[PDB]
């Protein structure tokens, strides 16, 4: 079991000093220590600590005697020698002297075997793009027209990775971390031999322990020590600058950055040696020096270069608080550190903000963690009343205008005050729009103004929020019992009082496990007042991972009963009163979310293509909001949303509770510094502690404190008569303000008048801000005319900047994920290429790196195993042979090989059928020259694997191919029905059931065993059917790394299952192999099948031959979609060129269009006029009756009984089996049920962070036109062929270009495609196989409704059935 | 002269009302003293 | 008589505003934990809600 459970291989989380402290004065290992720096580990009596834990003292004193007998040196006590005991950030400028080139052959075996694998394909793959931008533009410089420069190729990016600098590192440091592994997997065994590594190169000594690293550089003479965090902090930092160093090295885009990031490296490094933690607050003030660079460059002369200046000016204090540096010297290395970002494009500029996380993390304390939150905290706060009122009156204006918005235009319940005039009583009385201007003048009455009950919430209208895992604090009685035994065990002893239980708890185990579980009984806790006065109530904060801000570094946990309190609240604020107030542009769509910001955007680029409208903008950070919010400010907005709500008491729970409770840093390595406060309630404001906090916790509350700040702006942008469309998030605020200006005037006077009119609306919003407690400073607000910032990307004049260097950074060898398989990592290497692929980077160039890192990280499992097996025979065929493992890794995923990213993903995000997407790529690997034809009918001519009726409608598109899922998602299906079986909570009191993969596999017979087999129609009415919920509701379970653990501890696997999941990687290479080695003897008739053939007739063929045991021949529809880009036969026109498809017969095309005179950062007038680029388009019923306030499960029911009679027909039997597959999910007769569906015409059959698609930098200016063109499968095929002429367009000019001298334009000839294929569906099909009995749980509200029509409803469904039938 | 009297005894109970809804909102915004909204 | 109170109502009038005037542009503030004494001894507020009527009700 321990073979699964490995240990990390990445970081996940926060490095503790004190961890390290205590593992190297366990030891007694030399050190330069100063007894402060220790903290709270001095005090301790190291003796009895090393005389327990007798194993780890052996280890650690075994590594203490092996380094004083290779450097005898050490014993040298008082720093009399010359050897350096450094800690982690100090060793930042020695790190690439320390390598075990000798003495060490598997990454160098690796290096050979992934070259030698490269150099079989790179040729194959540069006629694969070839042959892709000759389809695409009739023309074969598409990939190279911005850079012809040099064109790397898939071995001369396989070279420039492995002769980078940072490669020796990268291997050595990957060497460390296998070996560190296989020591934590042999101790956890229980080996307890040969625990300790030494590797004793010449010039570079290190030892690996399952605990430490001791590493030593004879060079520099410096020793330093690494626990396994830190080991995986250095191992991914440094995978990150190898990979953000080579591919600036690869693409001329970046290309410019690279020097300036290594000399950026350097001279950190070198400031890091002299520091030490604090470097990493100069690496978080260039994170905001990267946008200061940005509005450096902007018309505005009172504006350019504030935010340059004062961030010079914070590092400039930053470098010198502790006196390291004198003033010249500081401002020496800031002019330095500066000139590194001067005389760059703004993409850039913006793509330094890859070197965050290029410099590791900083070494945590509890105690360094806890001052930062006590100071924000626990302070005095003077708020003003008319601020907070002003806003309240806002806020109630807002609420009402937004239930008028829905509602049918009707005002809530409101109950005005005494001092309401007349004008408002007659608002009220008519039910009329509250106009800002009106609630600025009218604030004492629009406030004080109570809205009654609007909502009929209730705790247990969402499931899927009682199913998510969150960390539970421990019982205060027992808050100890966090902190390490072995630190704690005397000062409980001198106490004479028992040790504190330890505390494992989780809270959806707690909540899983509970007899009587009501959430209605959870709410009470809050609003009986009963949180107030538990004794049990214990919060904590505790150390955060990958954050090298002080600010953020904690995040608390609470009990189990206010866990659940806080998120029913949150549940019920965003669900009901958060719908209410849209000012802000925020949605969960993406989609109109980034339209809508690419709008706000483009507010003042206007073109010549009177008066005109001008734009600044304005962002401001909201992360130390969460700390200064108070009661004092928020009560009254509490206050009426209990009221809109009903409940007396619930959402000022947060300030309330913590004004009461001592709270701490809980980190097990940082136990409290005196001895003698062993209880929480009587600790100080000191040390680890932070006694009664006044504030709130992050993410905690977030939506009312989101609420109050949309008010803020609202109120700030009404007081200054200003125009401002908001898109607040909780962290980064946007404020577009919006004026009007002349427009003959020129653009830098226009700017000049944006800001002047901006500088009101900014005035306001610090004033009012200010009132209600956050002081704006200058670090947090950025002003800019040009640019503001969303989501941590930048929107820089119409355009999102491309950052594609910090998605490169975290391009590593393996996926966090618990089965470790092949093919999550090269998953997880695809969607990072996808990310290349859509910030900027040659898509050339990405498609390669593809290739080359899917070969190399098959190459690394394959000389890296992970686990140790007997028979080595698969791991031995594929190291022999490279061949197979390019052919392997050239596979589409779908085939069962490890290439997850397809050629049309290079333009479209939307792939519709994956198989047929797979089949062209494999065709076009075949054609070029990468694969063999042998190869394709060996997939063809595979034998059927394992498949029931269930997988064919569970996951359509799918083969009869075993071994396609990986063990990751069976671990998590394993977790889920361990902890769904454990459930005794009342509600899922019925979801679960014994033979429910028994009942859905008849459920996928009854609708798949016909005359025609449709597959997405069986997984709808499955997903819309009461199993389909009872799955969907067991995959509503977290399934994380701690679940999963539990699941394995509580529900062991079987032997066989334990194997089986031990040695899927090797067991799925040995499937592989009878395909992927030599031409099998297929049957006859496959040879009709071609390279020349179209995708869609070899994925039929495909589906039919691999479902054959299933199906017996009969045939699948419904599913093919042809492939994006070998449907399109596009051309691009240039000047006197003339269109060959347009000349030759064929006339349907979409027509894309760029005018020229084009350039970007430039002035908006000469350039064409911009517009929102078409970014996609999601969902957009004409039901006979709609049907207001319907239950999930009547929304279910009328969307299995529409797709059922769209599907197999509209006779009585078909209609009497949709209504049984209804009623095992509601209550309606068959006649309401009739009468209510939607229509069954032209089902769309749809089935179920911030990442744009593209820059949109030059497909903002694209005409498009489908005129000459037919046009749900039509719809989805011409957005994705508009989708597909966009990317071109923008893969024509990439960022490296920047004008457009010429017009082009793009025709796009989907017509004369034999992908195309017309369309028949609807026959009436009636079921082989009688009606399987389904149980239901009746009683079970989230499955089945006994009530979902009230009698009101009934009668006017009956009242309509019966007008259709007589009006006819 | 009543009529004058009305219609200034009008503006002196708005601003009454307003004192007091602000007085009240002063009072419930003591943390010290946890505050339930009727119904 | 009543020509009495018609001008004396006139200056209560006046002050009810000013009263109001002050009363608009008070300071709420939030004496946090300065001094950083145990919550034990901090704790000296009401555990328990109270259901008191805020302007309408
Ligand atoms: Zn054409
Ligand atoms: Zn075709």
């Amino acid at each position: 079991l321990n073979e699964i459970l490995l240990p990390e291989v990445h970081l996940n989380s926060p490095i503790v000093r004190y961890k390290l402290f205590y593992y190297i004065l366990h030891g007694q290992l030399p050190n330069d220590l100063e007894p402060d720096d220790l903290g709270p580990l001095a005090n301790q009596n190291w003796k009895a600590i090393r005389a327990e834990e007798s194993q780890v003292h052996a280890r650690l004193k075994q590594i203490r005697v092996e380094l004083i007998a290779r450097i005898p040196s050490l014993r040298w006590t008082r720093s009399q020698r010359e050897i350096a005991i450094l800690i982690w950030p100090r060793i930042l400028p020695i790190l690439q002297a320390y390598d075990l080139r000798q003495s060490m052959q598997l990454p160098t075996v690796w290096e050979k075997l992934t070259q030698s694998t490269v150099n079989l394909i790179s040729d194959g793959l540069e006629r694969v793009v070839l042959h892709i931008s000759n389809q695409l533009t009739g023309k074969p410089n598409l990939f190279t027209r911005s850079r012809a420069y040099s064109i790397p190729s898939t071995r001369e990016l396989s070279q420039i990775w492995f002769n980078n600098e940072w490669s020796g590192s990268v291997k050595t440091w990957l060497m460390i971390k296998y070996r560190m592994r296989q020591l934590i997997t042999n101790q956890k065994t229980g080996e307890l031999t040969d625990l300790v590594t030494i590797v004793d190169t010449r010039s570079t000594l290190c030892i690996i322990t399952p605990e430490l690293v001791a590493l030593y550089s004879s060079e520099h003479k410096a020793l330093t020590y690494l626990t396994f965090e830190m080991v995986l902090m250095v191992t991914d930092m440094l995978e990150g600058r190898l990979n953000v160093s080579s591919l600036c090295t690869a693409s001329h885009y970046l290309s410019p950055l690279k020097k300036r990031i290594e000399v950026l490296l350097t001279l950190v490094d070198d400031l890091a040696l002299l520091m030490g933690d604090k470097v990493y607050g100069i690496v978080s003030s260039l994170e905001s020096f990267v946008y200061a660079q940005l509005q450096y460059g902007d018309p505005v002369i009172d504006i350019k270069g504030t935010f340059y200046g004062f961030i010079c000016n914070e590092i400039l204090d930053l470098l010198t608080e502790d006196n390291i540096f004198t003033e010249e010297e500081a401002n020496k290395v800031l002019l330095d550190l500066t000139s590194q970002f001067d005389n760059l494009s703004p993409d850039l500029t913006a793509e330094l903000l890859c070197i965050m996380r290029l410099w590791g993390h900083p070494t945590l304390t509890a105690s360094q963690a806890a001052s930062k939150v006590r100071e924000s905290m626990c302070a005095p706060k003077v708020l003003d009343f008319q601020t907070i009122m002003k806003t309240l009156a806002f806020f109630h204006a807002i609420l009402i205008n937004g239930y008028r918005r829905s509602h049918n235009g009707i005002w809530p319940p409101t109950t005005l005050h005494g001092n309401a005039p007349k004008s408002l009583i007659e608002m009220r009385h008519d039910n009329s729009e509250l106009k800002y201007e009106y609630v600025l003048k009218n604030w004492k009455s629009i406030s004080m103004l109570r809205i009654h009950k609007c909502f009929d919430a209730s705790p247990d209208e969402d499931l899927s929020i009682f199913m998510k895992d969150k960390a539970i604090s421990c019982p205060r009685q027992d808050w100890m019992g966090v902190f390490r035994r072995s630190l704690i065990k005397q000062r409980y002893r001198d106490a004479n009082r028992p040790l504190p239980q330890p505390f494992n708890r989780r809270l959806l185990l707690n909540f899983l496990e509970d007899d009587r579980f009501d959430p209605i009984k959870e709410l009470e806790y809050v609003t009986s007042g009963e949180y107030l006065r538990d004794p049990e109530f214990c919060a904590s904060y505790s150390l955060k991972e990958k954050e090298i801000k002080a600010t953020g570094r904690i995040f608390a946990k609470m009990t189990k009963r206010m866990r659940s309190c806080q998120v029913i609240a949150e549940s019920l604020l965003a669900n009901h009163a958060g719908k209410l107030m849209r000012e802000n542009g925020v949605v969960l769509d993406q989609l109109k979310l980034t339209k809508s910001l690419l709008t706000m955007n483009q507010i003042g680029i206007i073109s010549e293509h009177g008066f005109e409208i001008a734009a600044c903008f304005l962002t401001t950070d909201l992360t130390k909001y969460c700390l200064n919010w108070r009661y004092q400010v928020i009560i009254p907005f509490a206050r009426t949303l209990n009221s809109m709500y009903g409940i007396p008491h619930l959402f000022e729970w947060i300030h309330l509770r913590l004004m009461r409770s001592t709270l701490y840093v809980g980190d097990p390595f940082n136990p409290p510094s005196d001895p003698t406060q062993l209880d929480l309630d009587t600790a100080l404001n000191d040390d680890i502690f932070i006694v009664s906090p006044r504030g709130g916790i992050e993410g905690l509350c977030q939506k009312l404190w989101t609420m109050i700040s949309i008010s803020t702006i609202i109120l700030s942008a009404t007081e200054a008569n200003t125009r401002v469309m908001s898109m607040v998030q909780g962290d980064n605020q946007a404020i577009a303000i919006t004026t009007r200006v002349v427009r003959s005037l020129s653009h830098s006077e226009k700017k000049e008048q944006a800001y002047k009119a901006s500088k009101l609306f900014f005035e306001r919003l610090r004033a009012n801000n200010h009132g209600i407690g956050h002081h704006l400073k200058e670090q947090e607000t950025i002003l800019s005319s040009d640019f503001f910032i969303y989501s941590k990307r930048v929107f820089y004049k119409g355009r999102i900047l491309t950052q594609a260097l910090k998605n490169v950074s975290k391009m590593c060898l393996t996926a966090d994920i618990l089965g470790d398989c092949s093919q999550a990592s090269c998953s997880n290497l695809a969607t990072t290429v996808m990310r290349l692929t859509e910030n900027g980077v040659e898509k050339d160039l990405c498609y390669f790196l593809n290739a080359f890192m899917t070969i190399r990280q098959l190459c690394y499992d394959l000389v890296f195993p992970q686990t140790k097996s007997l028979s080595q025979d698969i791991t031995n065929a594929y190291l022999n042979h490279p061949i197979l493992i390019s052919r392997l890794c050239l596979l589409p995923s779908q085939l069962g090989g490890l290439n997850f990213l397809s050629c049309s993903r290079l333009f479209n995000r939307n792939i519709g059928d994956p198989l047929v997407s797979a089949i062209a790529d494999v065709k076009r690997l075949i054609k070029a020259g990468c694969l063999d034809i042998w190869v394709l009918y060996n997939i063809l001519g595979r034998r059927p694997g394992k498949g029931k009726w269930s997988t064919l409608a569970a996951d359509p598109y799918t083969l009869n191919i075993d071994y396609l899922v990986p063990s990751t998602t069976f671990l998590k299906k394993h977790a889920q029905y361990t902890l769904m079986e454990r459930s005794v909570n009342p509600m899922l009191r019925g979801v679960f059931s014994e033979n429910a993969a028994e009942e859905e596999e008849e459920l996928a017979q009854y609708l798949l065993d016909r005359e025609v087999v449709m597959p997405r129609v069986a997984h709808v009415i499955l997903a819309q059917s009461s199993c389909g919920r009872r799955k969907q509701i067991q995959g509503y379970l977290d399934s994380t790394r701690t679940i999963i653990r539990y699941s394995l501890e509580v529900r062991p696997l079987s032997a066989k299952k334990l194997n089986t999941v031990i040695e899927y990687n090797l067991l799925y290479l040995s499937y592989n192999l009878e395909i992927i080695e030599k031409p099998n003897i297929v049957q006859p008739f496959l040879n009709a099948i071609n390279v020349d053939t179209c995708s869609i007739d070899i994925a039929r063929s495909l589906r039919k031959l691999s479902w054959a045991t299933l199906l017996n021949g009969r045939p699948i529809e419904g599913l093919e979609t042809p492939d994006p880009i070998e449907l399109v036969h596009g051309c691009l026109i240039i000047g006197s060129d003339e269109c060959e498809h347009c000349s030759s017969g064929d006339d349907k095309f979409t027509w894309f269009f760029l005018p020229k005179g084009i350039r970007l950062d430039d002035d908006p007038a000469s350039n064409p006029p911009i517009r929102v680029p078409y970014i996609g388009s999601k969902t957009d019923v004409a039901s006979m009756a709609y049907i207001k306030g319907a239950s999930v499960s009547l929304k279910s029911a009328l969307r299995l009984a529409g797709v059922y009679i769209w599907a197999f027909g509209d006779t009585e039997e078909s209609w009497q089996d949709a209504y049984e597959l209804a009623s095992t999910r509601v209550n309606l007769t068959l006649e309401q049920l009739q009468s209510l569906t939607p229509l069954p015409t032209s089902a769309n059959l749809v089935h179920r962070k911030f990442t744009p698609a593209s820059s949109y930098a030059f497909s903002s200016f694209v005409h498009i036109s489908n005129d000459c063109q037919i046009l749900t499968d039509s719809n989805l095929i011409y957005q994705q062929v508009m989708i597909t002429g966009l990317a071109l367009i923008e893969t024509w000019n990439n960022p490296p270009i920047n004008f457009s001298v010429y017009e082009t334009t793009l025709h796009l000839h989907t017509g004369s495609s034999c992908c195309i294929r017309p369309v028949e569906s609807c026959v009436v099909n009636p079921p082989l196989l009688p009606v399987p009995l389904i149980n239901v749980p009746q009683m079970n509200k989230f499955v089945y409704d006994p009530e979902p029509l009230s009698l009101l409803e009934m009668e006017k469904i009956e009242d309509i059935a019966y007008q259709t039938r007589i009006g006819g | 002269m009543v009529t004058q009297i009305k219609n200034e005894l009008s503006t002196v109970k708005t601003t009454l009302a307003t004192i007091e809804g602000m007085m009240a909102t002063v009072k419930i915004m003591d943390p010290g003293n946890p505050t339930g909204v009727p119904v």
